[PDB]
């Protein structure tokens, strides 16, 4: 129970096994699933319908962050000048959504991977490729990685990366595989690499909260 | 999240009747309050670093919060309590933009005790700050406005106590 | 570290797309060199086309320094 | 409602409300006597549309009706009469709302999945809704009629 | 992407001016021309399946495109070029809107010719069936409004061949 | 513009322009003579609006103009009105289109590492444009000032 | 085909095919020629099962054939006795390769997109598909029949 | 990918005809065959790495492309040639078991030469390696699923030159 | 990357031989100017917002590029020039460090000089800036230093030409 | 090198380097004429060095000798012999360099793959780099020997 973080916007937030003692074991085996709740709609869920996996959650989930718009300088139509490209202000905002989702909260002033930001805005790096930078900095590993238990940085990983709680063993037992021989780097390299990653997300598509832990969704929608 | 208008179609739609008298009352109350909610949001939306600027300096600033051995003491501590205002105030413009406390209870309240015990932060600090949030922006905004944002900025301080 | 400039055309097979999908379908991205194996394998399995492979950064032939 | 539709896009950017988005509102709020009017005609002759449109889907589409059918019979014409009083609640939830939230929250998403279930074909609802348009539009002035249409429109082309 | 307005903000801008008179004018024609654009937009998006079906029949269907050995044979392929043709139209109406072709390079034909030539999309064809959806929307909205739609389904045209 | 940002916003989704965001450029278009007569008062009094504001701030804020300041010097306090002028000139484009978008794209958009690089305080910039404001407010009519506001108050968020 | 299924399930887990899929090859390879005689009963009779159903389409659904109709005249009429002759050829590929993948690359993806652009009725071509499947079911021996009908409701079932 | 069978399918499907007494006789010597193909990538399967082992040996090894200078001296580029002519075998095999040429023009040959030429891989090297794994293969398995191999090998190697 | 000492292992890694007498040389040159070049970059790195803020004041402030109308003149544009000068500035600390331009190479110049000719960035205007920046840092390392980083800052003004 | 390695860690955070970076870099390039002895010593009696040590290794595990093992025959002890001069080869590239990326990036990275295609016991090439620690201590200065066995331990480790 202490390996589940608690389902906020930001900041991992795990139960202490010292810090007054509600440890509760419970011998989960293999190949032992979790009912995860979605947070779009109920039959876009991937466990009875595996082909809506991609698809977004229409005003019922998390807003959609996807670079469908044409990035600033893309094309040599708007030569020299054109100062108020409006096509600006929307990728920006992605970037913003990117940082939020790697990290749930918004970065300070020297925090910012500012090398980046630039080469997404240029069009060098996809959103995927973005996403894995964001997570493969050191700050990342500083807040997130360090200071946690192994397995509950794999599953608030897991969890921001993806938008999703880990299945059970299966998957667990492969990021910390890789965790032991690998390292960090290589664990964010593999949630991103993924197919699941790039199934529910494509290239120009920011990740999103896409499944809730019934007891996460208890903590939102049973308050007065 | 469920906005005033939400919430009165939801209650409708639970009950399975169209929008009755009671209903109709209830809408035209708030597209009434509607102008004075917009109004209020926007003075907010300008003066959003400034609400918090003089909420810490009345409550947090030369204390033993700011001093060594207080929660607030670090620069990296010091900007997560202004972030954590200024998600308060947002949060609490939201609510009352809406006409409905739903989005607190939804983003904000959920598990925030529970948060802020296991990092070692401050209830009744915390309440103070949120406190003199409240006493700012009603100096700023309003009095009708200003009562608004303080029922909201309580039930803030209601699910965090 | 060295990096390779690709270009690659992905079209869609499963389903019709109702948003705006040519920055995702012709695309021209960088990967790194480490990464370029999976991402190769990604677009040929999706039912792409690789149009163009050039090293952007760096040189062929590097026994140590090359990170 | 398109309130909180401005606020679920602050709240994804985490920023306050645009000023082009407080003005969306605002316009919203000034024009909510004009959607609440619209609201008022809808519940006011409810019984009225659904009796008019029932018929007119009947004589349209027999085979629903005829033996065989799927709403053959005095109870199975009873719910179906149902469907479309809950529909039509449904349009007046989305007028007042001034958003296609409520109308797709309720009674649009996994529909699709429902009348399969049910056996109950699919473009015989498009077209009852779509009645039901006709039948509105002819009881109201034009500004409202078009209004109006635009959320019943919504209902025909996700059914469809 | 920049329209009428924001074209004349950005030559006013690139000298460095306010707003000369010569401006003032480009403004207040544009707010003329204004009542037009929004009128013609509302026909098109209100008969957007209704304009493709036409242009389709005009040019596409019946012919060795639409036959096995064609481009536009395969129901998923066939699916596509009315999604390319809703694109096609939808595009227009935002360049009629704005009042210019800024949105048809930077999002259009930003790379439209070279996943064309990847796919192996008959350039020919494609150009014709814009130009079954020039005479549709010509013969729908009016002479006026359709001579605007005219301009910039060409400058598509242009573009692609 | 209001009508790119109605785009924008439409392509985003996916969708034609809404009944609602087409209304909303046709207001624009008719009392677009109106919003345009702010933009003329503005041009026609650009001296004596900067003129006086920069009084005002360097009354406000006479730090900035005192020896060890950004603003001390007769060519540092030139530069400074220098800089109310385009902000000024920003504002006019702002009420012209109708969006805050042409304020945010010229000068806005990465102004806190600009005016950092400078050595100027962002907070002294935020009440410069506080005061072109309230100079603004006097020299306009009511509807006018509130109009001309909230594209004012969208600098000073931004600035602080 | 299931070699096609297995392969892709191969490279994606970046190792050979296990003995288990292994066995499913060989067992598909031996049931390939009854899968042969399958499609080659049907390939035999393609024109009378599409002439025998059309017609029997057209008596359950006069509305089709009848003037102010989609398949109306002597030229609309031999374009769906071609897509009947299409859709059956479709379920001849499914056969063959013992697998839906193929039926729905080449004429079972956006069918819902396509025929709502042509004006035709969905309900239509799905109850023609069924009336295919009756005819094949009748005139080809029952054990094979029911291994037929696998695709035919696929084709239906993916119509509706 | 495109397999025999889809392959035999999609060349009926680009005229528009049924499957014909041509069309059918080649799916019926594929599924003849299919035995055949099995158990080749049976015995592939149980020493895959095998191959690759003696093939390095056979060819490349104790010559001037290990020798430093190379493009296979340091462990990083053994490795990777290693892997290479692991995926190469294993594609190969995929293509032996699907009956079509088509999944390595998709697979592997799709991008490969131009990856090879930029890192400075010499071509006439690899195709000498792919060649030494051919008769080594057809010895392991066979006669007849040797040379079905030994087929789609040449393909990898008229690809890459 | 490659810096001086790796540059002469991959040189005696190429021909397989242990490290010589004539690579030695070079080693030695490196440690003995090593003392040159870690003293020179914590002046830099100290400096390094004063330096760039220096150069820019006497090159690109006050001129035609900063005014309406050049590439300098947009708050986005002039905070991207900063941000160049800042890179500029760092990556030749880098080589300077490194003593090999192989790393200006390998991350700067790398799709800079299309990406300048594409915005329409003017090339005369941004060596005179680099040129200014040259001049800051020699008046505060020193003479021999200054020449030492003006190398790396002349190669990437070479690269950019 | 150290002092790649020190860049890219800080152009990573993207930032300029540490005080700490600046003074083992510092450290590396005074101490480095003491890395060049190291260096001079090893590259001078580098044939007595991996003989000693690779008969050391053949008392110690004669199976390698032995038929049935990988260095069979005096073809492939002359091999494994240049094995260990390529690894001696390394470690005094990686005592100038004063890290172990050019260790890594050589013969070092995809070194179990390797070995695995070759069929070597890696355990024993790891015992073998082990040995030539032992011979090499021996041979020159303790002081200098700390320094130089402290890169031949991470390449044992790598290894093992
Ligand atoms: C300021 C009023 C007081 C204060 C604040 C403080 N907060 C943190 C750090 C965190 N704040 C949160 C809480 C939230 N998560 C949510 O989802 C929401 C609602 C949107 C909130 C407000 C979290 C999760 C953290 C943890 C780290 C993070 O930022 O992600 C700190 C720092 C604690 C630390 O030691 O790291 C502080 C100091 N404390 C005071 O002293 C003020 C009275
Ligand atoms: C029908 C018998 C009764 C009923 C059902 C009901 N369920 C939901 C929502 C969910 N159902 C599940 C459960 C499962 N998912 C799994 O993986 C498994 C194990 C195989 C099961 C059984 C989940 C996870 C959800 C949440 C949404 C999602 O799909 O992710 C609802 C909707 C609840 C809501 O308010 O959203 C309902 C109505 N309830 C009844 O009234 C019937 C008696
Ligand atoms: C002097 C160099 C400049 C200056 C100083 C100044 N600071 C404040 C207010 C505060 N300073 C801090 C900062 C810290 N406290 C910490 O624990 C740390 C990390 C070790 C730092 C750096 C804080 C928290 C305060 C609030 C006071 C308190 O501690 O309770 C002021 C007062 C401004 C006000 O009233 O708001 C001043 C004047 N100001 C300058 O202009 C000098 C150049
Ligand atoms: C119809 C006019 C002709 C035709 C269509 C056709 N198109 C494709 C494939 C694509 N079409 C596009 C174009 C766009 N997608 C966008 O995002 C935009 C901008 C808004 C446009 C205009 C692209 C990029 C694709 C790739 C697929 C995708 O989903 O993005 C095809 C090929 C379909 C296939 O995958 O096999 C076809 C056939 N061809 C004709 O025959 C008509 C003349
Ligand atoms: C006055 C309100 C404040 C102030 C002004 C000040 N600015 C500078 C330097 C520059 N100002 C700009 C900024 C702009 N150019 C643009 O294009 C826009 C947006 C439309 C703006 C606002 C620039 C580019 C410069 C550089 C110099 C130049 O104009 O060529 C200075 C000089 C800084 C110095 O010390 O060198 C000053 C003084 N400073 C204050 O204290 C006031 C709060
Ligand atoms: C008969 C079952 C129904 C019917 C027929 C009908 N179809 C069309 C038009 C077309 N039909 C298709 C379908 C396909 N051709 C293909 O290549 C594939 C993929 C294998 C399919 C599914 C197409 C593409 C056309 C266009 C014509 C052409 O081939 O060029 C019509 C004419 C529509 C019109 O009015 O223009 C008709 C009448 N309609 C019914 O009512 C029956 C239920
Ligand atoms: C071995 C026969 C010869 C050899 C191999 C070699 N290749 C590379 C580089 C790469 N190999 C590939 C190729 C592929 N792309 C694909 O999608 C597939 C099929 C799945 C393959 C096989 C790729 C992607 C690379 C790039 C780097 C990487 O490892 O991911 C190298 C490395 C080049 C270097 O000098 O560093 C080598 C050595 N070269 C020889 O000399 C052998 C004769
Ligand atoms: C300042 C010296 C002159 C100037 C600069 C300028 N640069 C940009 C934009 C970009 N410059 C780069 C280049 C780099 N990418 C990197 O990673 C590095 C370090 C290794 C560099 C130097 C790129 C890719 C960008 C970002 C693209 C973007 O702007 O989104 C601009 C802005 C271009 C525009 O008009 O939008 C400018 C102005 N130009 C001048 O006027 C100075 C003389
Ligand atoms: C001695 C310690 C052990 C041993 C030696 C042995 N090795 C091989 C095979 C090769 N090893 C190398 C050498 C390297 N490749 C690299 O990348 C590096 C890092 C710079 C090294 C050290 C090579 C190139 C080969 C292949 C042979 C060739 O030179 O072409 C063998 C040959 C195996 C065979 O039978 O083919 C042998 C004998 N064997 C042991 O058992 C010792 C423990």
């Amino acid at each position: 129970s202490g390996n589940d973080p608690l389902e906020i916007q930001f900041g991992a937030i795990f139960p202490k096994e010292t810090r007054n003692p509600s440890k509760r074991p419970a011998p989960f085996n293999k190949d032992t699933k979790r009912i995860l709740i979605h947070r779009g709609p109920a039959v876009n869920n991937q466990v009875g319908n595996p082909s809506a996996v991609g698809e977004f959650p229409g005003s019922l989930g998390a807003k959609v962050f996807r670079l469908n718009g044409g990035l600033p300088g893309a094309k040599v139509g708007k030569n020299t000048g054109t100062s108020v490209k409006f096509g600006e202000s929307s990728t920006q905002a992605l970037i913003r959504a990117a940082y939020r989702q790697v990290f749930g909260r918004d970065l300070y002033e020297g925090q910012r991977l500012s090398v980046a930001e630039i080469q997404l805005e240029n069009g060098d790096i996809s959103v995927r490729e973005f996403i894995k930078r964001l997570a493969k900095s050191e700050l990342f590993l500083k807040l997130y990685w360090a200071p946690h238990y192994v397995c509950k940085a794999i599953e608030y990983m897991h969890r921001r990366l993806l938008g999703r709680p880990t299945y059970g063993r299966q998957e667990m037992n492969q990021y910390f595989d890789i965790a032991s021989k690998q390292g960090f780097y290589a664990v964010v390299e593999a949630m991103i690499d993924s197919k699941e990653y790039s199934d529910a997300f494509g290239e120009d598509t920011v990740p999103y909260e896409r499944y809730l832990t019934p007891g996460g969704l208890q903590m939102r929608s049973a308050r007065v | 999240m469920q906005d005033a208008i939400t919430a009165v179609i939801n209650s409708a739609d639970v009950q399975g009747k169209y929008l009755d008298g009671a209903a109709m009352d209830k809408l035209k109350s708030y597209f009434a309050s509607g102008e004075l909610r917009v109004r209020a949001a926007s003075v907010i939306s300008a003066n959003a670093a400034t609400i918090v600027k003089e909420a810490v300096a009345k409550s947090l600033l030369y204390s033993d919060v700011t001093r060594p051995g207080g929660n607030m003491y670090t620069t990296r501590r010091y900007a997560a309590c202004i972030r954590d205002l200024d998600y308060y105030l947002r949060y609490a413009t939201y609510a009352m933009l809406a006409g409905d406390a739903s989005i607190l209870d939804e983003r904000v309240l959920n598990g925030l005790k529970e948060t802020y015990n296991s990092l070692g932060v401050p209830i009744s600090s915390t309440v103070q700050a949120i406190q003199a949030i409240k006493e700012v922006t009603a100096s700023l905004v309003g009095a009708d406005a200003g009562k608004e944002m303080g029922v909201y900025l309580d039930y803030i301080c209601s699910g965090l106590s | 570290m060295r990096m390779f400039r690709i270009t690659a055309c992905v079209p869609s097979q499963t389903r019709i797309r109702t948003q705006r999908e040519l920055q995702n379908t012709y695309f021209t991205k960088l990967v790194p060199y480490d990464n370029w194996f999976r991402e190769q394998q990604r677009i040929m399995k999706m039912g792409g086309k690789i149009v163009k492979v050039e090293l952007a950064t760096g040189r062929p032939g590097t026994n140590a320094g090359l990170a | 409602s398109i309130v909180t539709k401005s606020i679920v896009n602050a709240d994804a950017e985490a920023r306050y409300l645009s000023p082009g988005e407080l003005d969306r509102i605002k316009a919203f709020v000034t024009g909510g006597a004009a959607r609440l009017r619209i609201a008022e005609t809808l519940t006011g002759s409810r019984e009225t549309i659904v009796k008019q449109a029932g018929d007119r889907l009947f004589q349209k589409r027999p085979d629903i009706v005829s033996p065989g059918g799927n709403a053959y019979g005095e109870e199975m014409t009873a719910t179906c009469l149902r469907d479309m009083d809950y529909y039509l609640r449904l349009v007046t939830y989305g007028v007042v709302s001034g958003d296609v939230t409520p109308i797709e929250e309720i009674g649009l998403v996994g529909v699709r999945e429902m009348y399969r279930s049910l056996g109950t074909p699919i473009e015989a609802v498009a077209q009852s809704v779509r009645e039901m348009k006709e039948v509105a539009s002819g009881l109201m002035s034009s500004d409202d009629a078009a209004e109006a249409s635009a959320y019943f429109d919504f209902v025909i082309g996700k059914m469809s």
